[PDB]
């Protein structure tokens, strides 16, 4: 997933 | 699986048709070997960090794997  | 961690400036791809949510993303290698290259895709430039979701059935409504990782 996109950076979180 | 892929698991690739994105680097600063790296293109990342989602599929507007198949992504479960907007955080679902593929690295370039997986995207280019996926069904999603023929879909309504979107490219964003990575700020670094985060990882490729190739193979995650929870991330994709169709075509969770690319040809390389299947
Ligand atoms: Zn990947
Ligand atoms: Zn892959
Ligand atoms: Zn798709």
């Amino acid at each position: 997933r996109i950076f979180s | 699986l892929c698991g690739r961690v994105f680097k600063v400036g790296e293109p990342t791809y989602s599929c507007r048709d198949c992504a479960v949510d907007p955080t679902c993303v593929l690295c370039m290698e997986c995207f280019l070997g996926s069904i999603h290259r023929d879909h309504r895709y979107r490219m964003t430039t990575s700020g670094g960090g985060g990882f490729c979701d190739c193979g995650d059935t929870e991330a994709w409504k169709e075509g969770p794997y690319c040809q390389k990782h299947e």
